[PDB]
RNA sequence: ACGAGAACACGUAUGCCGAAGUAUAUAAA
């Protein structure tokens, strides 16, 4: 997923080694799709890397609290154990933004699971009333001729793992940061508490690679009645 | 619960670029490094003595204290001059301090983290503001709480309104004048919205 | 399979209270307009529900925590004030918050320590969601049964804090349920 | 017409004010000026009761008999344009022009009771 | 689990001033601009005066301990055992039969009387001002009651029968002992609003 | 606690002039504009001469702090002390029989009299107009008496009595040293309207 | 309506009020008139009792005699419409009326009053 | 096959308490 505002899109900072402050850059996150190229090329300056900075105001944070009552307040004296919420508001011009890409058949499908997915959430308290979308299909440009070069490098947009037998020659000139990514899983077997995938490790969403490689759905799982799936495939960006 | 994150602000320019084309050797830029450790190692335990804060992660250029929102604030400004004195007035300090509530996860708030505030806000309007309500009771937090109510609305239907609540109220004179011609201006209101937040 | 939505707006018949600052209440922390929770419709309606009486508290909201797994059949969302309560208040020229002074009287004393708790106006409409996801088709006539009864026991109890002393009362007027997954009928369903 | 509502304070004169005016002398003209403002926020529609016009016609006359009771009073409303607004309030019968000479006529009150001897 | 429904009005016989805005003012929608009576003096008054009915020694009035069956009726929820609440007792608001009759023989929703004070020594007065509701207002209630134990129904309505009878007795609001703010209850009514109780053997005067 | 009812009627010998809202008016309802009689009126005189007839020194009365017996009958809780009122005073509204009777004897409710001074050394007369309740009218009042305790209320109810004779000796109004104010008690009923307490052996005049 | 007021600046003349009209010259007339004012606001029905109607006809003696006793009184009554707004009440035997009729004559001496010597 | 899934910022308490719209003010001519 990666950002948007009112009409500007954006999309992660390739880990790009730039040779020169060190300090101005390191603060940034995201590069829109305009000046992207820019940032690729070495045309973007200190002072507009601060204002790039100062104009990325796309939603604020917050914590709601919150008090669970369902304990022996209901049956005597016992304290109330308040917990806390994290959460993300985005203004009226914000939201965020896929790319996907594969057959035509393939997309008509991902139209029809998305239809069904708007209704339900994306997040983590769903139930709880946090969540949900509408979303709108709308072909732009300048992020099609963005995805349409041809290159060298190569820029990661997604979060990938490669395969055994690839990685040896897939990690000969990279620049990488690896997240260790965790989790539970929803109706494998008795107890959610002793059920938890294996911890998992991938390429970040800005890598940058010499040598590509595809990458594979890897099962996270053991002691399980199904196999749970995480994904590692990458969506190359080529220049 | 209070808690300050402090960096320097030229620091990396004077790790690296120092000063400049005469005293650049690895002597003097390592006595350098040597007495910006030194103070932020010795100097903070003895300036926060008179102060109610725990010291949790403090070196290099980070400054992370956390304990009681008024002490946090006194305790901020107290090191930025002692800092501005041992820097003589070179290197600038950048801090934020917020009011978090009690047995949140510490974990949460972090992330959630100078002359103007101590001349105009706390030495002139709050000392002002502290003598008025001290010197007339029943002033509680209802009446500074409709003080509120009309300042954060910017509109002049509510200055009158203001011109009403504080004419109704039994302070002297001069504070009602001086809280009234405050509060015809922009710059001023926030400022005396700020120091009458930090009152209650 | 389908998925049944639940839409509709609730009034505001004495002043609500859900303070999730204290005594201040929820809001939204840029348009500084104040929301009712979904957290709070549903833990109420839960606890109203289960009050009444299980397996059907299990199967509407989903507890799996007891040995057994069952994914949530009702989701709630948040409400927010309507375009149409804004623009009453404000060509009438109303705030959108009330503020109640209260006191309390100490005994073999009979001194007063004042408080001061922030309510949410009379008459502000609040416009909500419901989805029901029918993972069982022989099953929907039932569990709307239940969500009736629901909302027929919240008409009639509070929301927030200091219901009983007399805050919260609401109302739900205006709904439709309409089906925006699937092919199952939802023309016979039916909420007060 | 706001340099109506802002000149109670180009008459703080050498100190009486309006010569001499005291919100205590115009506690009638608030009084009527309250029950109508209800009256008039629980209707529901724009267009004014004839039974309204009435009454706005009875605010003339309470307002002319004030101006005539005392002097004070009578530099007030006839500096500060009130019954030439009231008559326009009676032209136009719209209820959020009332409100507007209601809220007017508060900010007068207000502001005016801020400076009292 | 069943609930119970009482409704009726309250008609102020002399004026009622509730006024917690503090000039002096009355209590007011901010929707209508009308007087209302908030819920919470209803349920302190009568707290505190069937409270002051049962025992109430000097260690409970400090502690703020009560009769067992009150504080079932009205809650305590503080701490040794938790009770929750029984009774909602919700707010008051002005009618609109009353409404319909002020606004058509042209009678204020208030009068602001003025009221005086001879300090001794000097018998210089030194005056005030008050508002107060009309009489002849009339305000629209409603209780609700939450059936927790089935067999404790009557003795629950015998003693909120007992808090109607008082308070109508007593007065609501400020300047109480000055003459101000008492009510009476009329056109009562009991109604089984959610599940299976009858509520007819029920009455309240 | 029990709570004994007194009801009555003042009957207006001479004129009757309040005036709080005030050519110079009287005090008036306004659900039917016919005068009354406001509480705190009532109870402040009754203070004042009860306070009278006991122990009263200058300290006494610098800050409106009287004899124990008397704040005890009346209420202070200001020093320190836990004193709410024990005697509760409503307002008195023009009588349905006083209606009655001045429409079929064809008489107002009120004179409307003017009064004249005499500038010393200068004998120019400047006029004035006061308006005072017409004679003879009644106004029927309700009282509450609440029984904190049970060995105080022969006692207070003596000093009651006592009150009551002074101020049918004294004046309840504006000026009774210029003429107005006179008012006589009739028709006492003593009643526990909510208790177990007996109502028979206690008597006022 | 308000026929009062423009008809009070018609009698502006030259400076004589109704050829010299006092408001000492109508206090019989304002006490009876609010007299009648509260015993009627006093009724509960629309219909006016065989005895109010008693009142008006003295109310109506009364106006002819004052119009008798003095001449301006007389020509203010007579260019008022005094006397048939009277006779139309008496006719039409209706409480509102006659209480819109106090209002009008409020109005009336109200207007007479501020302007004066 | 979402660092998930169970989870009412709930419970107790009111605008209270003492305060007189008072003091003079020949209804002259």
């Amino acid at each position: 997923t990666f950002p948007y505002e009112n009409e500007l899109y954006y999309l992660p900072k390739p880990l790009i080694k730039i040779d020169s402050n060190h300090k101005a850059f390191k603060k940034l996150k995201y590069v829109p799709v305009h000046h992207y190229n820019q940032y690729l090329n070495g045309e973007l300056s200190a002072e507009d890397a601060t204002d790039l900075n100062d104009i990325f105001n796309i939603g604020y944070f917050s914590l709601q609290t919150k008090v669970s009552l369902i304990a022996q307040e209901t049956d005597s004296s016992a304290d109330s154990e308040p917990y806390s919420v994290g959460t993300f508001t985005f203004e009226p011009e914000a939201g965020l933004y896929f790319i996907a890409k594969g057959s035509e058949e393939t997309l008509d499908h991902l139209n029809n699971i998305m239809t069904a997915l708007q209704y339900s959430g994306l997040g983590g308290k769903r139930n709880a009333g946090y969540g949900q979308f509408e979303y709108e299909i709308i072909n732009n440009q300048q992020l099609s001729k963005l995805l349409n070069q041809n290159g060298k490098h190569s820029i990661l947009l997604s979060t990938a793992m490669a395969k055994k037998e690839e990685i040896e020659s897939a990690l000969k000139e990279a620049r990488y940061i690896l997240t260790k990514r965790s989790g539970f899983v929803q109706s494998t077997n008795y107890s959610e508490m002793l059920v938890k995938k294996s911890d998992f490790y991938s390429f970040s969403s800005g890598s940058v690679f010499k040598n590509i490689f595809n990458g594979d759905i890897f099962n996270v799982g053991h002691n399980g009645k199904h196999p749970v799936y995480r994904y590692a495939k990458p969506l190359w960006l080529e220049v | 619960l209070g808690v300050v994150r402090a960096d320097i602000d030229n620091l990396g320019a004077t790790f690296i670029s120092g000063i400049p084309e005469k005293y650049n050797s690895i002597s003097r830029t390592a006595t350098l490094s040597r007495q910006l450790s030194l103070f932020f190692k010795y100097e903070l335990n003895h300036l926060l003595e008179n102060y109610q804060i725990t010291a949790i992660y403090s070196g290099g250029d980070d400054l992370f204290l956390i304990g009681a929102w008024d002490d946090i604030i006194e305790a901020s400004i107290y090191i930025n001059d002692k800092f501005k004195e041992f820097t003589l007035d070179k290197l600038t300090l950048s801090a934020g301090v917020g009011m978090f509530s009690g047995k949140y996860p510490v974990s949460k708030m972090a992330f959630e983290t100078w002359d103007e505030f101590k001349k105009n806000i706390l030495e002139e309007k709050l000392l002002v503001l502290q003598q008025g309500f001290s010197q007339t009771d029943e002033h509680g937090k209802a009446f500074i709480y409709k003080m509120l109510a009309l300042l954060r609305n910017n509109e002049a239907i509510n200055i009158a309104r203001l011109a009403y609540l504080l004419a109704r109220s039994k302070m002297n004179e001069d504070f009602t004048s001086k809280i009234f011609n405050w509060a015809q201006n922009d710059k001023d209101k926030n400022q005396l919205i700020t120091a009458l937040e930090y009152y209650i | 399979y389908s998925k049944i939505k639940i839409s509709g707006t609730i009034e505001v018949v004495t002043g609500l209270h859900i303070g999730g600052g204290g005594s201040p209440v929820v809001r939204d922390l840029q348009t500084k307009l104040p929301i009712i929770p979904g957290s709070s419709i549903k833990g109420k309606m839960r606890n109203l529900l289960a009050k009444h009486f299980d397996e059907r508290v299990l199967r509407l909201f989903g507890s799996s925590e007891k040995g057994n797994i069952q994914r949530a059949r009702l989701q709630i969302s948040d409400a927010f004030f309507s375009e149409k309560t804004k623009e009453h208040f404000a060509q009438n020229d109303i705030a959108y918050t009330e503020t109640k002074f209260e006191n309390t009287i100490n005994r073999l004393t009979a001194v007063a320590n004042p408080r001061q708790i922030e309510r949410v106006t009379r008459g502000s409409e609040f416009d909500f969601v419901f989805i029901y996801n029918v993972d069982e088709e022989s099953q929907v006539e039932d569990d709307f049964e239940n969500i009736e009864k629901a909302i027929h026991l919240l008409e009639n109890d509070y929301l927030g804090g200091g219901g009983t002393r007399g805050n919260g009362r609401i109302q739900f007027k205006d709904t439709n349920i309409e089906t925006v997954v699937g092919e199952y009928d939802s023309t016979n369903l039916k909420i007060k | 017409m706001t340099f109506a509502h802002e000149v109670v304070k180009s008459n703080v004169k050498n100190q009486v004010l309006f010569n001499g005016l005291t919100t205590s002398k115009l506690r009638n003209l608030m009084e009527q000026v309250n029950r109508l403002y209800t009256i008039a926020f629980n209707s529901n529609e724009d267009q004014l009761n004839e039974e309204f016009i009435d009454e706005l016609e009875y605010l003339k006359i309470k307002f002319y008999y004030e101006a005539g009771r005392e002097k004070s009073v009578d530099e007030f409303l006839k500096k500060t344009l009130m019954f030439p607004i009231i008559d326009r309030v009676i032209k136009k019968e719209s209820k959020k022009f009332f409100l507007d000479y209601c809220k007017y006529f508060e900010a007068l009150v207000a502001y005016a009771k801020y400076y009292q001897k």
